[PDB]
RNA sequence: UUUUUGUUUGCUAAUGUAAAAGAGAAAUUAUAUAUGUACCGGUACAUAAAUAAUCCUAUCAC
RNA sequence: UUACCGAUACCAAGCCAUAAAAAGAAGAAAAAAUUUUUUUUUAGAAUCUUUUUAUGAGUAGAAAAUCGUGGGGU
RNA sequence: AUUUUAAAAUUAUUUGAAUUUUUCUUCUUAUAAUUUAAGUUGUUUCUAUACAGUACUUUCUUAACCCACUCGUCUUGAAAC
């Protein structure tokens, strides 16, 4: 086997929502099989990489990562709000995302 | 019952655990291959 | 939802119920194939079915039937209409997803070897009280002119044999597999034996 | 002129001050002519004078027809527009001449720039209606044509990630 | 020194003031008027002889056996070099998830702890903070490609602090490796990686 | 949204824009408030511009701080730069726009050696 | 098809991904029962019955 | 019956303005260097400075503070 | 440039009491220190041994999620057919 995962997957769903109205500030991200609000809570201060890829190099590559801190559980269902430290693209709506197992 | 019980197991095993349970299933897929080889 | 493609197999599933479970799923962001959706059942009694899409199709454009509401009768298309209603189609995010959502009537070429999933909080056996009347979607697709039911119904059946046949190879390969666990089971070391035996394998 | 050059002396130029054409279909032979050999574009003009090849209104395509050599632009609306054409053949034909008494073949030449900007209308007087005077301008053009001959960051930490990462993949 | 406030007890470390600031209408002064800062104090799971998984480095994945309480906060950590291939590293409490699992509960290893402890005391917080020199050394390198790499390696071999835990570290190897080699599913543990896969629910893991 | 660098904190980065200055071309950017019933920017509608207004104002401590941390002090000549010597690490010298390139390397000489940073030194450099 | 390096005058070397980290999993069918198996839809015997709460597949470098 | 989501409303914190309120006509601090140099400041502008608290919708309208244009004296 | 003081609290001492007999028992006589007082500081990286680069700043550019109806106007009321 080549490269160790040792992060639960997660999609980077939504921003925190009104029917209508934005937040662009918290973002919502579904972890694999976490179903519940209790589940939800063991991943509270876990570290989130949103990484992705880009056609021009930067800092000599063409994958670059945004960092988020996973900030509180998000309604009866294991979702979890996210808050990075700049706000996700919403080209994101419907990426993976990857949830560390520091702190 | 017996299930019930095999997952609860699972669920209080420690890493050094599964470990040994991954290390297991592993020897056994080698002898099971060996057979199997055996067999063709 | 985190699979590459989830294949859904419609027979014994409540249509909307099912079209509201695909429509999130697609909205987060997977793969989808509804397979087999001449056997999807609404919960209403066949007759009002019927009657009800007899009115959906009386409601065309009154100016040129050209454009407005095409009345895709189908089972799989009346199926993926459905989801895209339960959708924000009009955007992009929406459209991208009624795009990943994939619909077949019976089994065609890479859906036959690919595990069928079911969606049980969606299931007719787990919806509805069985002193209710249901509808078969593919007979009020036939009753509203589709034709191909029965050439379709063959061709399941001609599949199930297909099936049949691998299925009975498989048991096969199980149980020859199983022999040689038990087989070698002596053949390891004690203590990881016990160890195995411990946690279930 | 406005095209950015650097060097002179592979470009042979030409231009028409204020020619008795109109504005759109002279734009739309030139946009017809444009990214060709020189000599090329000369036949082609010469060939649409003679009503044989038809150049594509697309840009200025309103009431235009539908013509048969328009195929040949995948486009489905065309004319030969004659004054202009042979207009254009003149200042072609002009720029042939700058490239001679310079020292450039014409075989190797293309068009690289060729603009028409609209120059000021020539005013005349049409009559209509009730008792009412309206402008019956013309609609005059400058041409402008050339011609040319045609053939970081180290960082050590980076360094090491990079060593690292390559170490990986092997 | 310590402060017992509501029945706490929280342990002091002395601290130096070092950055500076601006005073409100005349001469800077230092930031810190607090010259004791509480100690780390870590979880209730940290030993000295329990094996961790490191979460981040370049052994990431890499089952190590912890070392020393580094004082510092952050701990000491070894994978015998020689079984594991991780040197003796320090590490972060965070970035290392410990394993229910010790060493010195097997009846083999068991017999060999005071020594253990013993180097673990002798290793020291200085001696991995490598000083500016050697950084500037270093840097000197990159004004062809693996030849600066292997500069950069002579380099860092050559510092004495790092030389010293080289020794160290094979001390240990000598005294831990054959008792770990004998119970071979626990070496072959050492040796592995922790991976994640689709089953492993995590926050339903108790490791 | 707001642009922290140091301590200087920028709650809006955005210009002001008119309301349809970027629909009609007769109507400049430069912020003019809009008067009249129905203005929808007046009234403040999800979606439209927004109002300039004193919230956003910088705090009084950092205000007219650049970047650099220095209020700009327009120069134009060498007279100008003296009241700045006893202010060199908080005030930074802009030459102006209409100075003689010999005066400009003049006084960026004298800005040298007052130790005043010069912010647009490379004018007609 | 395989290999190598790259995609760090309008051009004439050339980059993009709504989604890789194991994206693993082919009976069928009933839901007040199904599935096999063996005979003649019927009979007899097994088998699933928190069914993915599972199973498979990983790390054994040289 | 819980749980949750959910405003520019509420709370906690910052900053901006407005209003009011406290109050105001002399002095070395630190760091870096190596006991002495260097680096920063070393404030006192009454519609001003420092701090405090509360408050902030707005057409017709009123007022204040600013900003800009053509010329004049300085 | 003396309310970042005074006290509180805490630590190690010292004198006297108390009934809540107690390694956080309280008051109090005295002394030092500290922070739970008296709004965040420290450690290690990194940028980086760089003068501008693909990093960093910022302008523009499209995307994308959500929202957003032509302004002025008279009018109880205008996005107004
Ligand atoms: O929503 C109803 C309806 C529509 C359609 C569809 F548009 F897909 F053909 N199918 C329906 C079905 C269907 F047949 F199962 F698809 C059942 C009941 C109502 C349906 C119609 C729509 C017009 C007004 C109410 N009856
Ligand atoms: O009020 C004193 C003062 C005195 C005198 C003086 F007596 F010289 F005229 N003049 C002052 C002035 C002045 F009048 F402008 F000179 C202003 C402010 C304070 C002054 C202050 C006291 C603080 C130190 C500065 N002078
Ligand atoms: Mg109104
Ligand atoms: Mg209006
Ligand atoms: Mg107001
Ligand atoms: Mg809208
Ligand atoms: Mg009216």
């Amino acid at each position: 086997l080549q490269a160790v995962r040792l992060y639960e997957k997660g999609v980077i769903l939504g921003y925190k929502r009104s029917q209508r109205n934005q937040d662009p500030n918290f973002t919502l991200i579904s972890i694999k099989n976490v179903n519940t609000k209790k589940h939800a809570q063991f991943y509270v201060g876990k570290r989130v990489a949103y990484v992705y890829r880009t056609t021009k190099h930067h800092d000599g590559v063409k994958i670059k990562c945004i960092w988020g801190k996973v900030c509180r559980t998000h309604g009866n269902s294991g979702v979890i709000r996210a808050k990075f430290k700049t706000h996700i693209p919403p080209k994101a709506f419907g990426d993976r995302v990857r949830i560390l197992m520091y702190p | 019952g017996k299930k019930m019980i095999i997952k609860k197991k699972r669920d209080e095993a420690t890493d050094f655990e599964r470990f040994q349970v991954y290390f297991a299933k592993r020897e056994l897929k080698k002898k099971m291959t060996t057979i199997k080889n055996k067999k063709n | 939802m985190y699979k590459k493609e989830y294949v859904i197999d419609c027979k014994g599933h409540l249509l909307g119920r099912l079209a509201s479970l695909i429509a999130k799923e697609l909205l987060n962001g997977q793969r989808i194939v509804a397979v087999r959706c001449e056997d999807i059942n609404i919960s209403g009694s066949l007759y009002r079915n019927k009657l009800k899409y007899q009115e959906f199709l009386r409601l065309r454009t009154n100016t040129n039937p050209k454009k407005g509401p095409l009345h895709l009768r189908e089972p799989s298309k009346i199926l993926w209409r459905c989801v895209r209603g339960m959708l924000p189609h009009k955007t992009y995010k929406g459209q991208l997803a009624l795009k990943k959502l994939k619909v077949c009537v019976g089994m065609p070429y890479p859906y036959d070897k690919k595990k069928k999933y079911v969606l049980p909080s969606a299931l007719r056996a787990f919806r509805l009280k069985k002193h209710r009347r249901y509808c078969r979607l593919g007979t009020l697709s036939s009753r509203v002119g589709w034709n191909y039911d029965t050439l379709v119904k063959k061709n399941e059946v001609l599949r199930k044999q297909v099936s049949k046949a691998y299925y009975k190879k498989k048991v096969n390969n199980l149980n020859e597999k199983k022999e040689i666990k038990t087989e070698a089971l002596n053949l390891i070391n004690p203590e990881q034996r016990q160890v195995l035996e411990n946690f279930g394998y | 002129y406005a095209k950015k050059i650097r060097n002179l002396g592979k470009c042979a130029k030409g231009a028409g001050v204020d020619l008795r054409v109109h504005f759109k279909n002279t734009y739309e032979a030139a946009r017809a002519i444009r990214r060709m050999k020189l000599l090329e574009a000369k036949k082609y003009l010469n060939d649409v004078i003679e009503k044989k090849r038809c150049v594509p209104f697309r840009k200025y395509n309103g009431g235009v027809g539908r013509t048969n050599q328009a195929k040949e632009f995948n486009h489905t609306q065309g004319r030969w527009p004659a004054k202009s054409c042979k207009f254009l053949l003149n200042i072609l034909d002009n720029v042939q001449a700058n490239a001679e008494s310079r020292n450039l073949d014409v075989s190797k030449l293309r068009l690289i720039h060729v603009m028409v900007n609209k120059a000021r209308p020539g005013r005349r007087r049409t009559y209509k209606a009730h008792g009412r005077i309206n402008p019956f301008m013309s609609s005059p053009c400058h041409i402008q044509i050339i011609a040319r001959e045609i053939n970081i960051s180290n960082q050590n930490r980076l360094k090491n990630k990079s060593v690292k990462k390559q170490q990986t993949v092997q | 020194k310590h402060y017992n406030v509501k029945g706490k007890k929280k342990v002091l470390v002395p601290v130096n003031a070092k950055k500076t600031i601006n005073k409100k209408y005349f001469g800077r002064k230092v930031a810190s008027k607090k010259k004791y800062v509480v100690q780390r104090k870590l979880r209730k799971s940290i030993e000295v002889g329990k094996v961790a998984i490191i979460l981040t480095g370049k052994h990431m994945g890499k089952r190590c056996i912890i070392t020393k309480i580094l004082n510092s906060g952050l701990l000491a950590v070894v994978g015998p070099y020689e079984i594991n291939g991780v040197p003796l590293k320090r590490v972060d409490s965070r970035y290392l998830v410990v394993t229910s699992t010790n060493i010195f509960n097997f009846e083999n290893i068991a017999k060999l702890k005071d020594d253990f402890l013993n180097y673990a005391q002798d290793i020291d917080d200085d001696s991995f903070i490598k000083t500016l020199e050697i950084k500037k050394k270093q840097k000197k390198l990159l004004k062809f490609m693996n030849n600066v790499i292997d500069k950069i390696k002579e380099i860092r071999k050559e510092d004495p602090k790092v030389q010293k835990l080289e020794g160290i570290q094979k001390d240990i190897g000598s005294l831990l490796k054959p008792e770990i080699l004998k119970n071979k599913v626990f070496a072959h543990y050492l040796k592995s990686k922790f991976t994640l896969r689709n089953d492993m629910v995590l926050h339903k893991m108790k490791f | 949204a707001v642009k922290k660098v140091g301590k200087i904190i920028k709650k809006r980065t955005k210009k002001f824009t008119r309301f349809q200055s970027n629909r009609f071309m007769r109507v400049k950017p430069a912020w003019r408030k809009p008067r009249g019933i129905d203005c929808r920017v007046r009234r403040r509608y999800k979606g439209t511009n927004l109002m300039p207004s004193i919230g956003y104002g910088s705090n009084k401590k950092t205000k007219f701080l650049l970047p650099n941390n220095k209020y700009k002090y327009v120069v134009k000549n060498v007279k100008e730069m003296e009241p700045l010597i006893m202010n060199h690490t908080k005030y930074c010298v802009q030459i102006a726009h209409n100075v003689s390139s010999k005066k400009r390397k003049q006084i960026i000489e004298r800005a040298k050696q007052m130790n005043v940073s010069v912010i647009n030194a490379k004018a007609r450099l």
